[PDB]
């Protein structure tokens, strides 16, 4: 009854509408299995996640360069900020290595383990690394703020959200990849660009995309 | 039924053993689409020629209708408001819809009025019935409430359908044979029944 | 009443049997305890009828499995016109196809493979087809890679609609055992429409493409200077420029006066000289007439009309005084046995594969396609090879039926019947025929060298020595040489120069020449039937005394494959037909062995060289060492072996490499030619004691393999090495020396 | 699904995977470490 991502045809066996963003989508039926259809659950919301920063960054690092601020593109950002300052790239990737393997590995071990990271064998803290779902470490520190712990209803309103914007946000970044890797220049600029002439400022344009 | 003369030498109509899209409610289906479309394609090729023959459009239009740019190397107009490419994408995206949902009727009848579609879903429960939905939008105005009436126009409408896809073979036909249009030949048949015929052409 | 029947979604489509080894069949599918579990599963994957009893099932699992070789095929043509637009020198070979060599396989930069790359012309860097795509592009008149790449693509699309079918017609709707019966039907559909159309489209695009393209090539403007094909259907004003029938159209057809067509529907006959390709007008012409004549044909028998005949009608009428029942029953038989048809199809089709490759050496009709020697050769040994195993398997598949689906109880005295009879004499007289014909073909050369040896070659059998002249032969080739002039009017030239006549040059290279026969190509001649008498004599035993024998009176009750009866009365060792098609396979070989080495030598020497006088080859050394076998073995062999011994350091030392590979393999399949898997259990059992001693035995208990299968593997490692080896040397020399 | 993932834990084609990423493993190897001699 809920709306299918395809009307007319029934849902899944494994498909019901039980978490965020269910439309019965599961054409390839990945997700007979439970274990790895929680764990791809897993995967989709920290990909989604991802996707959702690296928009963020990107839309506001195109601002700063089409206005007059001498912010460069971001695709040549990374050697350029690189170049400009004294920073060594191995150390930085290093270190960045460090820390994501920690982070991550304390998450790989609560997936396996549900709750074995909040056991207070750290520091002194407790239940602040235990997580409320899957893929949801609800806790004063993953929600200080408490939204979790109050109207569970808007709540998972607010679920249906994240995975909304978040598949948003894939397609997004994805898109801004397109888009340079086409033009060779800034999505602001195509975009400013597609509001010069939609009728002739367009894939159909680029000759590229479809090669005719 | 309509449309019945008995005419099916090879008897392609039995029942016993079908399936696939050899069946003959798909089959009959796929006739009265395929001629409603020839329908459409006879007023289409037609219009702009006459027209332009009456002058009372310009003369930028009214060029022969393969000449439009479907087949390029047959000849393009050019005026069109954006490129030939820009207007068959969001073609082809309608009529995606367009047939798609036409389709999850015929599979799934009614199974289309369901799922929120704009307050457009009484509009699409259309009937029992593939090709002949009815419903306040596919029949706007109660014609052939009696059903003599209504197998009346079921039997118009396939003879005319027919007809037309005819007509289309004769328009491809010509058109591919003396290259100018079906209207040009009209009035090359009319100046000579003698001397203007497939004939002449040879 | 013929219609279509079928059934809808018979089989489902879950991977579930695919967990499932040896579903199919019953015993396998308990699964394996020893080791001759798995070799079994395979072994009967794809036999139907051992997988049960329904005929229409049976026809459908072959009717998808029909629909999945097209698609292989499919694929397998696709991939090589798709290395042929990517990795070739082909558009060179076009603007030179006189000092280019075919070539389109490319390999990589690594520890030395990349020696091979060799320089075929052009720039290119690679490895010379043999295949003659080029030419047969060429001929076909394709000239923008571009053309193939599309040409590649279409069949990969070709292959995966190919595999759907098959998937469809097998789980979604499966036809009816009736519906696969309709055999008028489908006769009349085959006949007309596949072939006639097939033929007639070709003369279409032969027509309208490629004879204009290639009248273009041959009058010499640039490959990339000739219209496009569409844009020569679109102006007929350059087709009658090439031929002013055009600028009539086809009004003339409608008014019988072909003879106008003439420009275009020659009768030249002989090959183009400035291209050693017959002429396309020719060409056309022979296509065009097939079709007609497939179509007419494809109206012959009754479908669902009053009109047409009977096949069973016709056959029960033909029946003779000295045959009894005549073609009785035999409607029955074909209607009902799935290794009836195969076997004729089989023996049929390689038949005609042989036939093909004889006229196509015969009369080449691609351009420059006589000068490649190499790829003549080879495609002629290819198809020959091809040929001589569509034939024996057709033996295998029809002593299977007679095994299987035979019943006395519908055959009373039938042909069928009688054979049965007297077939005891009928196998006496083969025999004793085989036997005078090996003692008198071989016993000559034999003969030929002793008094070599005893120097008295006054003696031996020479075209020199005593002669044994090929009159007849000759006086046919004479014949064909003088019939057109009042057996065929209006004839220019005789179909080939071998019926006599001149020579034709296409770049020095000897592209034909009327070749003579001498008492050496008597004996050869004569070698060969024999060798086929023999063949046919093993595998004659084999099918007639598979059901039985004064020996085993109910050979029939062993199956059609089975190792032996025992040690008892004497020893019922190798007693299966399918031990008599394995000797027969033997025989095939040593026979077309013999064959080719014939038409290689006899190339070599009196036909192919260098144009100037004619710089034959071998200097036609065959006229006179053809007749002693030392003079076979020296001056055709060990000459011709320096090509591949000293290729070494070359592109070409591959060759070598896999000559003493195909060397190797084929003695190491004598071992199992000569063992025994008595003593293989042995040292299985010794072997197993070794590793149980340290608690690793394997579950699946090892078994050594059967008698068949042991048999079945040397054999085929045997003929793979032979040919292989066989086949290196070929390419090695003809590559060096042409 | 089930039935695909058993059909993968069939033998012959894990015999399979496991050879192809050995060899390309050592292919890769000869690639950029070219004429091993020694050590
Ligand atoms: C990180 C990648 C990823 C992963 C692991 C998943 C995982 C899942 N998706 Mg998918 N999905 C993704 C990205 C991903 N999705 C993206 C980017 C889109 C936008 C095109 C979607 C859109 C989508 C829909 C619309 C639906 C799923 C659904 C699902 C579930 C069953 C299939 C499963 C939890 C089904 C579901 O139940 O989602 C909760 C479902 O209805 N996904
Ligand atoms: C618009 C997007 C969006 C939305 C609506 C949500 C919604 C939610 N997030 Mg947040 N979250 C998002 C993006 C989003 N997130 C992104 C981009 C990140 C990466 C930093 C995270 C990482 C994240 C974590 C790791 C956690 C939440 C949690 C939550 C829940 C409580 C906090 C809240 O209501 O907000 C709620 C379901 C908490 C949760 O799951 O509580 C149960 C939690 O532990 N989110
Ligand atoms: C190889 C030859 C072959 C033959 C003898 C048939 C025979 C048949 N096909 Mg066809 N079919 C084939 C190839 C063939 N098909 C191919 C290559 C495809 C892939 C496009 C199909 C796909 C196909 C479909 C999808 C259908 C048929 C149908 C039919 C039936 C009516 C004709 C009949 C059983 C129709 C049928 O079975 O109707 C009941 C039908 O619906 N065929
Ligand atoms: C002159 C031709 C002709 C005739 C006599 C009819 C006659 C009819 N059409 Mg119409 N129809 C036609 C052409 C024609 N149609 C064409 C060209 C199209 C394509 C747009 C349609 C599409 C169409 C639809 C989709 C439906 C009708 C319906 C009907 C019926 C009631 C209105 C009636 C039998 C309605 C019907 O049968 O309702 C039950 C209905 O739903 N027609
Ligand atoms: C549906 C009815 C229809 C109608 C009204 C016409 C009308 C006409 N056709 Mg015909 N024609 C039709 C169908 C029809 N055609 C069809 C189905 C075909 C396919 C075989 C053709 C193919 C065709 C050709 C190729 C030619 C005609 C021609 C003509 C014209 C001259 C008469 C003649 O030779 O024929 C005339 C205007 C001829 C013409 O234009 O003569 C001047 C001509 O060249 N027709
Ligand atoms: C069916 C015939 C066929 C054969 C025998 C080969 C043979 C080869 N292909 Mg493959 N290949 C083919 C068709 C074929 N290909 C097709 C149809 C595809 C589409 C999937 C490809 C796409 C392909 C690519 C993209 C590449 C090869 C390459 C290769 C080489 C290494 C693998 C080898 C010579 C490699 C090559 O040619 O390297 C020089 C290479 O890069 N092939
Ligand atoms: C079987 C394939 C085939 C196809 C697809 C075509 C296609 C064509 N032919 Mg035809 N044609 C064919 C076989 C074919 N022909 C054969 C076998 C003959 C010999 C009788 C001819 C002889 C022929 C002539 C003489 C003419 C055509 C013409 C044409 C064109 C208009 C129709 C078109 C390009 C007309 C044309 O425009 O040719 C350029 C034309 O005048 N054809
Ligand atoms: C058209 C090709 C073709 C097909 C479809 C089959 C089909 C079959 N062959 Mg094979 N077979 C063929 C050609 C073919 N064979 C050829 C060319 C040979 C000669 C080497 C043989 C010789 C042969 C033998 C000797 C045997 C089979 C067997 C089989 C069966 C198991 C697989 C099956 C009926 C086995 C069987 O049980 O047949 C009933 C078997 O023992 N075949
Ligand atoms: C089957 C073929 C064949 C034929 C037709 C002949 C023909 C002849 N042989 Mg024999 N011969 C043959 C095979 C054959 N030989 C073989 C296989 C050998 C090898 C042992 C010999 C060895 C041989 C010798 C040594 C002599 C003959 C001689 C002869 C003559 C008959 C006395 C005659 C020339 C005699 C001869 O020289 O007559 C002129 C003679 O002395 N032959
Ligand atoms: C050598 C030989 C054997 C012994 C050899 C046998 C039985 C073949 C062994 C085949 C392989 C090597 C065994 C199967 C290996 C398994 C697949 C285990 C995994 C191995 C990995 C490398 C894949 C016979 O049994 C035999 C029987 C009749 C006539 C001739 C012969 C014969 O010549
Ligand atoms: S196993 Fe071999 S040797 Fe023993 S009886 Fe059978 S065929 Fe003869």
């Amino acid at each position: 009854v809920r709306p299918v991502w395809f009307p007319g045809n029934p849902p899944p066996a494994h498909l019901d509408g039980s978490l965020a963003g269910d439309y019965g989508f599961d054409p390839l039926f990945l997700g007979q299995e439970p274990q790895t259809l929680k764990w791809y659950v897993q995967a989709e919301l920290v990909h989604g996640r991802f996707a959702m920063l690296g928009a963020a960054g990107i839309i506001l690092t195109s601002i700063g360069a089409k206005v007059g601020l001498g912010f460069p593109e971001w695709y040549d950002a990374g050697k350029v900020v690189v170049e400009k300052n004294n920073i060594d790239f191995p150390t930085l990737m290093v270190i960045q290595f460090y820390l994501m393997g920690w982070a991550e590995t304390k998450r790989w071990y609560d997936f396996k383990n549900p709750g074995s990271q909040a056991d207070g064998s750290f520091l002194g803290f407790t239940e602040e690394f235990k997580g409320l779902e899957n893929g949801y470490p609800g806790g004063r520190f993953f929600d200080p703020m408490g939204l979790s712990r109050g109207d569970a209803a808007k709540y998972q309103e607010y679920k249906q959200k994240e995975v909304k914007n978040g598949r948003l946000a894939m397609i997004a970044c994805l898109g801004f990849a397109a888009q340079y890797a086409a033009t060779g220049k800034g999505p602001l600029d195509n975009l400013a660009d597609h509001l010069a002439d939609p009728n002739h400022v367009n894939f159909a344009t680029n000759g590229v995309s479809i090669p005719i | 039924l309509p449309g019945d003369f008995g005419f099916d030498p090879l008897g392609l109509l039995d029942p016993v053993n079908s399936g696939g899209f050899i069946e003959p409610k798909w089959l009959q289906y796929s006739e009265v689409i395929h001629a409603r479309w020839a329908m459409l394609g006879a007023a289409g090729c037609i219009a702009p020629e006459v027209l332009g023959a009456a002058g009372l459009i310009p003369d930028a239009t009214n060029i022969k209708w393969f000449e439009s740019g479907v087949i390029p190397p047959a000849g393009s107009y050019n005026g069109y408001w954006a490129d030939p490419y820009t207007i068959f994408f969001v073609e082809i995206v309608a009529m995606q819809f367009a047939e798609l949902r036409r389709l999850q009727d015929f599979r799934y009848p009614g199974s289309m009025g369901q799922q929120y579609f704009l307050g457009l879903e009484a509009i699409f429960k259309g009937s029992g019935d593939a090709a002949y939905p009815g419903g306040p939008f596919f029949n706007l105005f109660n014609l052939g409430k009696t059903e003599a009436a209504m197998k009346e126009l079921k039997l118009k409408e396939i003879k005319n359908g027919r007809l037309a896809m005819l007509a289309m073979l004769g328009y491809g036909a010509q058109a591919v044979m003396t290259g100018k249009g079906p209207f040009q030949n009209l009035v090359e048949h009319l100046a000579d029944p003698v001397n203007n015929n497939i004939l002449t052409n040879f | 009443k013929v219609k279509i029947a079928v059934d809808r979604n018979p089989v489902e489509t879950s991977f579930e049997k695919w967990a499932k080894p040896g579903h199919f069949s019953r015993t396998l599918s308990k699964g394996p305890n020893t080791t001759t579990w798995i070799w079994n599963l395979h072994a009967d994957a794809h036999d139907f009828d051992s997988h049960t009893s329904d005929l229409e099932e049976i026809s459908r699992k072959v009717f998808s499995a029909h629909f999945g070789q097209l698609g292989i095929i499919f694929i397998w043509l696709s991939g090589m016109y798709f290395h042929g637009a990517r990795f070739s020198n082909y558009e060179a070979w076009l603007s030179d196809p006189t000092h280019i060599k075919p070539s389109a396989q490319v390999v990589w930069p690594i520890v030395g493979q990349e020696i091979l790359n060799g320089d075929v012309g052009g720039g290119f860097q690679g490895i010379q087809i043999t295949s003659g795509f080029f030419q047969l592009w060429r001929a076909s008149g394709i000239t923008s890679e571009l053309q193939l790449y599309t040409t590649a693509i279409g069949g990969l699309v070709m292959a995966a609609a190919m595999f759907f079918a098959g998937w469809f017609h097998y789980h979604k709707a499966a036809p009816k055992l009736e519906w696969f019966q309709n055999v008028e039907s489908m006769l009349n559909h085959h006949l007309g429409g596949l072939l006639g159309l097939g033929s007639l489209a070709w003369a279409g695009h032969q027509i309208h493409v490629s004879l204009p393209v290639n009248k273009l090539l041959d009058a010499g403007v640039d490959p990339k200077e000739i219209p496009l094909p569409h844009d020569l259907l679109l102006n007929r004003a350059i087709m009658a420029d090439l031929y002013p029938s055009f600028a009539k159209g086809i009004a003339p057809f409608f008014t019988l006066n072909w003879s106008e067509y003439s420009d275009f529907l020659t009768f030249k006959g002989g090959l183009n000289p400035v291209t050693g390709g017959l002429w396309l007008s020719d060409t056309a012409h022979h296509h065009v007439a097939i079709a007609v004549l497939f179509l007419v044909a494809g109206h012959m028998y009754r479908t669902n009309w009053g009109i047409g005949h009977s096949m069973k009608e016709i056959l029960e009428a033909h029946r003779g005084p000295f045959t009894g029942e005549g073609h009785v029953g035999l409607y029955e038989i074909l209607t009902t046995s799935w290794h009836a048809q195969l076997a004729i199809n089989l023996a049929l089709f390689g038949s005609l594969s042989i036939i093909v490759a004889h006229h196509m050496y015969a009369m080449p009709p691609y351009p420059y396609l006589a000068t490649d020697y190499g790829t003549q050769l080879s495609l002629f040994t290819h198809h020959t090879w091809i040929g001589g195993f569509c034939i024996v398997g057709a033996g295998a598949h029809a002593a299977i039926f007679m095994v299987r689906d035979y019943d006395p109880t519908n055959n009373y005295n039938n042909l069928l019947d009688r054979v049965i009879r007297h077939r005891d004499a009928i196998i006496s007289h083969l025999n004793w025929v085989c036997i005078f014909l090996g003692f008198h073909s071989f016993g000559l050369y034999i003969h030929n060298d002793t008094m070599s040896a005893l120097g008295r070659p006054q003696d031996m059998f020479s075209d020199t020595a005593i002669q044994l002249q090929p009159v007849f032969a000759q006086w046919i080739q004479n014949t064909h040489f003088l019939a057109p002039q009042l057996t065929a009017p209006n004839a220019l030239a005789a179909t080939s120069l071998t019926w006599g006549g001149d020579l034709v040059a296409v770049g020095g290279k000897v592209a034909m020449m009327p070749i003579s026969l001498g008492t050496s190509d008597f004996m050869v001649h004569h070698i060969h039937a024999f060798t086929i008498h023999v063949t046919v004599l093993i595998l004659l035993k084999g099918v007639l005394f598979a059901r039985s024998s004064r020996l085993i009176p109910d050979k029939a009750n062993l199956g059609f494959r089975f190792p032996c009866d025992g040690p008892g009365r004497g020893g019922t060792c190798q007693v299966s037909a399918w031990d008599h098609v394995f000797l027969g396979l033997f025989w095939m070989y040593n026979s077309l062995s013999i064959v080719i080495f014939h038409f290689s030598w006899k190339m070599q020497s009196d036909v192919w060289g260098t144009v100037t006088g004619v710089s034959h080859i071998t200097g036609g050394n065959f006229a006179q060492s053809a007749n002693t076998i030392n003079g076979w073995l020296r001056d055709f062999l060990w000459a011709q072996s320096s090509q591949v011994i000293q290729s070494y350091g070359s592109a070409l030392s591959a060759y070598g490499l896999i000559f003493l590979g195909a060397h190797f393999v084929w003695a190491f399949s004598l071992m199992f030619l000569f063992s025994g898997r008595g003593y293989w259990q042995e040292l299985i059992e010794s072997i197993v004691w070794a590793h149980n001693k340290l608690k690793v035995a394997p579950a699946i208990q090892p078994r050594a393999l059967s008698i068949t299968q042991g048999r079945a593997v040397g054999v085929a490692h045997y003929l793979l090495g032979g040919i292989a080896t066989t086949w290196s040397f070929f390419l090695a020399r003809i590559i060096s020396v042409g | 699904m089930k039935d695909f993932t058993t059909y993968l834990s069939t033998a012959p084609v894990i015999a399979t995977i496991w050879f192809t990423f050995t060899a390309g493993l050592l292919i890769e190897i000869n690639r950029y470490f070219p004429d091993p001699l020694v050590f």
